[PDB]
């Protein structure tokens, strides 16, 4: 029956997110080691080998998600493996690969931990989590004050995180490497598919200031610019700041620019032919001419 | 706090964690083998679970699911297909800790539940490997996959199965679709052809690294004499029939640099990076003609790419820029060469292949040769 | 005609704000509150009794439990309207997709989270209409403005907010202020949730019952939200993953 695969497909979501939560436990688990180790060494050498004996034994546990120490859910595992709902034997599939490779996955998370020491950084992580929060609380209520006080704040939001995003090459990669760790992108990416009325100066001016910060938040950047590349979908609009956020996206960007889909590159003549607004879509295909 | 000092103790205990877990990583991807080797053993015995799972049921139902997510998920796609390989390997030893990761992981799992290599290429065969394989190769448009179908059907010849030869004949014969096979590989066979040209025309590209996968793949079908795949390989009997075998000396001719490269040029050509493709390309050749298979022998020696100099001037030339570096290979390039042309006469009673191989193989040079690599000996470096 | 509305609100699974709110700002019109059944809780320790309009706009009262088992009993008037008010909360549980706010500030004044409660644990009721109001409260209360996805996995970690031995008891506790906040709204709706999977696990065919199929579809939907929305701390997941895979 639908309802017991249905059922089945959330249960296995369900796993997938406390597999997360558990491996979120294991990072916190081998940082603090590494803080208690450091601290111990400096009170202001590193005994490495006690740290790797933790980690190998963390991987040992109450971490287990069955008390027959994984039995249990690799049976399940290969019994809904074995039925014929596609996308239930997909995600059994999933687990079952991640489920041998839970080493693999610590260290390869782990690696990209990212330690605010810093006052500078702990105030700007403070202010961007604050900036956030409000941001998404008002974006989610749209319908109640879009066409107040909302417009200017809303506003002021938009223009001291575009002042955050920080200037300078190293400062500009380690805010938007904070940006993207805060999931800012995603709250952008919401605003903008936020429903408005054409007469409205104000929520243009809005919609103008979040594609300057998504631009800001993509250049020079690669992997920001795979994140952005990741939602094209919502960029293949009749507009001129679409255009421009497109263009920040490809720019200098061989592996998108290469690789760049048929329809895309036909949707900016589409437009030229029937629209012919301005040098938009010229420009943006010029960039994607060259790249590197 | 230093910040400084902390950013740089945190990358050298992550240095420490990653060198150190690398054993334990490969073991317990290793174990996964296993479990997909036995799955019935995580179910009590009598049960239905467990007589699907013994009848192999698993293995068919995953090879089916894995050619119905070609075009869902690549990615899984691709895990699926090295899962298989790595299920065809043979076992390897990961370090006394290791070992025993592994063994506490198969006890966990299973409480106590060439000749195997051989037997699980069948097993996989039953399940339908072969037929999976073929699939992919003729429908897939993902270099990835087309790269991990070549990868597993070595892996399901390797050794020189026959009853995995005698899957893959059944398999082109019978089915409709043989036809778009060869062509898909014709087709990469010529793309790497134009690209060899266009590099040796400018002075190593994707087109021209999966040659040696494909031409290893070509050798394994045809290997231990099989003639019917070695006929097959020449003419399908479809209504467009694709020769790889003159495609394979057409390649061996303009990877050497054609008639320039006969002419005595053949050391610019040939250097340390091509090296191995080309002793592949003369392994292909041999394995296509020994046996014998005459009509193959026939068509590699009265071919028009007049390809037999280019094996002449192997043996004959000295390759002046790789011989001074890396002589060993040079001597296997010889050993190769000459046993290629070895094949090419092995039951032939008439003159007609002696004549056309010493028209460019003459007779001084042959024992002059000869006499240097006999005296080569004294100079000789430790090597294979 | 209900139904139809329904498949309107949505498409495929993705609610249109477009075409919800013209649903909304007709079907929950004053004009047109003779078309819905209307609910209430009396003291009579309560009791839900639904009053409808009937074709001769003829008002008639009656307690949920009455419907319930008049229509077991083998009464037709009795099927007809529990079918009635089980496809108008279907259509109120689609209007309120993806957080429409303005279906949902009317819908929950109408139907709270202690009414809704009380119909779905209630097993003298048909289990089609537990499942509705299970729906309902997963589409109205749980997924409203307080709640908010949560990232499992945080890349992002204050070198002063690392304590110096972490265990799970003291990981799960750096943020149960926030649990405890919402608990105190929904721990009748968690226990419940609890209990149901424990039955269910406990039964040797959990998937016998075709009825019982869509409550326990409907409760592990609310599970899976609940769980994503960061309701549970790591030993109460760790403590349902035996429960789930059980099932
Ligand atoms: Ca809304």
């Amino acid at each position: 029956d639908i309802v017991v695969m249905e059922t089945k497909l959330k249960i296995l979501e369900i796993l997938q997110f406390i597999l997360n939560v558990r491996l979120d436990y294991r990072i916190s688990y081998l940082l603090s080691v590494f803080k208690k180790e450091f601290v111990e060494v400096f009170p202001m050498n590193m005994n490495l080998d006690r740290i790797g004996e933790q980690a190998e034994a963390m991987f040992g546990s109450m971490l287990e998600v069955d008390d027959e120490g994984g039995r249990m859910f690799l049976r399940v595992l290969i019994h809904l493996t074995m039925h014929d709902y596609a996308p239930l034997v997909s995600g059994a599939l999933q687990l079952l690969f991640k489920h041998f490779s839970q080493r693999q996955e610590a260290m390869h998370t782990f690696k990209q931990v990212q330690l605010l020491i810093s006052a500078q950084d702990v105030e700007n992580y403070k202010v961007i989590k604050s900036e956030l929060d409000r941001l998404r609380t008002m974006v989610e209520k749209s319908e109640l004050w879009v066409d107040s006080e909302n417009y200017q704040i809303v506003k002021g939001i938009l223009e001291r995180l575009n002042k955050m995003c920080g200037v300078g090459e190293q400062m500009r990669k380690k805010q938007q490497r904070l940006l993207k760790n805060m999931d800012a992108h995603k709250v952008m990416l919401d605003l903008l598919q936020i429903p408005y009325d054409k007469g409205d100066a104000k929520m243009m001016e809005i919609l103008r200031y979040t594609h300057q910060f998504l631009q800001k938040f993509c250049a020079g950047n690669p992997g920001n610019q795979a994140l952005l590349h990741k939602h094209l979908h919502l960029f293949l609009t009749p507009g001129l700041l679409e255009a421009e956020t497109m263009q920040h996206i490809f720019l200098n960007n061989y592996q998108l620019c290469s690789e760049i889909s048929e329809p895309v590159l036909q949707h900016f003549v589409h437009l030229l032919a029937t629209h012919g607004r301005h040098v938009q879509y010229l420009d943006f295909l010029h960039t994607v001419i060259k790249a590197e | 706090w230093d910040y400084k000092n902390i950013i740089e103790k945190l990358q050298d205990i992550i240095t420490a964690l990653e060198e150190r877990l690398k054993p334990l990583v490969q073991a317990e991807l290793s174990v996964l083998v296993d479990v997909l080797h036995w799955p019935e053993l995580l179910f009590l015995e009598g049960s239905e679970a467990y007589q699907r799972c013994e009848s192999g049921g698993f293995l068919s139902k995953l090879i089916q699911h894995t050619k119905d997510l070609m075009e869902s998920e690549e990615k899984l796609c691709i895990k699926v297909l090295r899962t298989l390989q790595q299920m065809l390997l043979k076992k390897t030893k990961y370090g006394d800790r290791g070992n025993q990761l592994r063994k506490m992981l198969l006890q966990n799992y299973l409480q106590n539940r060439w000749s195997a290599i051989a037997a699980t290429q069948c097993r996989l065969d039953k399940e339908g490997a072969t037929k999976l394989v073929c699939d992919l190769i003729t429908s897939t448009k993902n270099e990835k996959i087309f790269q991990e179908s070549i990868g597993l059907a070595i892996h399901l010849l390797d050794g020189g199965n026959t009853e995995i030869q005698k899957s893959f004949h059944n398999l082109m014969m019978s089915d409709k679709k043989s036809e778009r096979f060869f062509k898909v590989l014709h087709d990469r066979m010529k793309r790497a052809q134009q690209e060899t040209k266009s590099t040796v025309a400018v002075n190593m590209g994707t087109s021209v690294l999966i040659m040696q996968p494909i031409l290893r793949f070509l050798q394994l079908l045809c290997e231990n004499h099989n003639r019917d795949l070695q006929n097959f390989l020449r003419c399908q009997n479809n209504k467009t029939n694709y020769n790889l075998v003159c495609e394979t000396l057409q390649f061996l001719d303009i990877m050497c640099g054609s008639t320039t490269g006969g002419l005595g040029l053949l050391g610019l050509y040939i250097n340390e990076d091509n090296v191995g493709l080309v002793i592949q390309t003369l392994e292909t050749l041999t394995e296509y003609c020994q046996g014998p298979c005459h009509e193959n022998q026939t068509c590699i020696v009265t071919h028009e790419s007049n390809g037999i100099d280019i094996i002449t001037a192997l043996i004959l030339n000295d390759i002046s820029p790789l011989c001074k570096y890396r002589m060993d290979l040079v001597l296997q390039l010889k050993d190769n060469a000459s046993k290629l042309l070895l094949a090419l006469m092995e039951s032939r009673h008439d003159s007609e292949n002696a004549e056309r191989i010493l028209i460019s193989l003459r007779p001084q040079e042959l024992v002059d040769v000869i006499k240097k690599a006999y005296l080569q000996e004294e100079e000789r470096e430790n090597s294979e | 005609f209900l139904d139809y509305l329904s498949d309107l609100c949505v498409s495929n699974h993705i609610a249109i704000p477009v075409t919800q709110e013209l649903i909304c700002k007709c079907v929950l019109d004053p004009k047109n509150s003779d078309i819905l059944i209307r609910t209430e809780l009396r003291p009579v320790e309560e009791e839900v009794w639904l009053t409808w309009t009937d074709k001769n706009n003829e008002h008639h009262e009656k307690s949920v439990r009455q419907l319930a088992q008049e229509a077991r009993a083998g009464n037709a008037h009795d099927e007809n309207v529990l079918s009635y008010y089980r496809y108008q909360l279907k259509l109120f549980a689609r209007m309120c997709l993806d957080r429409q706010y303005l279906a949902i500030d009317e819908i929950s004044q109408q139907l709270g989270v202690d009414l809704i409660f009380l119909c779905m644990a209630d097993e003298m009721l048909p289990f089609d209409l537990r499942a509705s109001f299970c729906h309902l409260m997963l589409h109205v209360h749980v997924d409203r403005d307080p709640q908010e996805l949560v990232t499992p996995v945080k890349f992002a970690r204050l070198w002063t907010e690392i304590p110096t031995a972490i265990t799970i008891k003291d990981y799960d506790s750096n943020l149960n202020a926030s649990r405890d906040d919402k608990k105190n709204k929904f721990a009748n709706t968690m226990e419940f949730v609890e209990d149901y999977l424990n039955n269910v696990v406990s039964e040797a065919v959990p998937f016998a019952n075709e009825e019982k199929n869509k409550l326990t579809f409907e409760v592990v939907s609310l599970a899976h939200n609940l769980i994503y929305f960061g309701f549970y701390s790591f030993s109460e997941l760790l403590r349902l993953t035996r429960t789930l895979l059980g099932i």
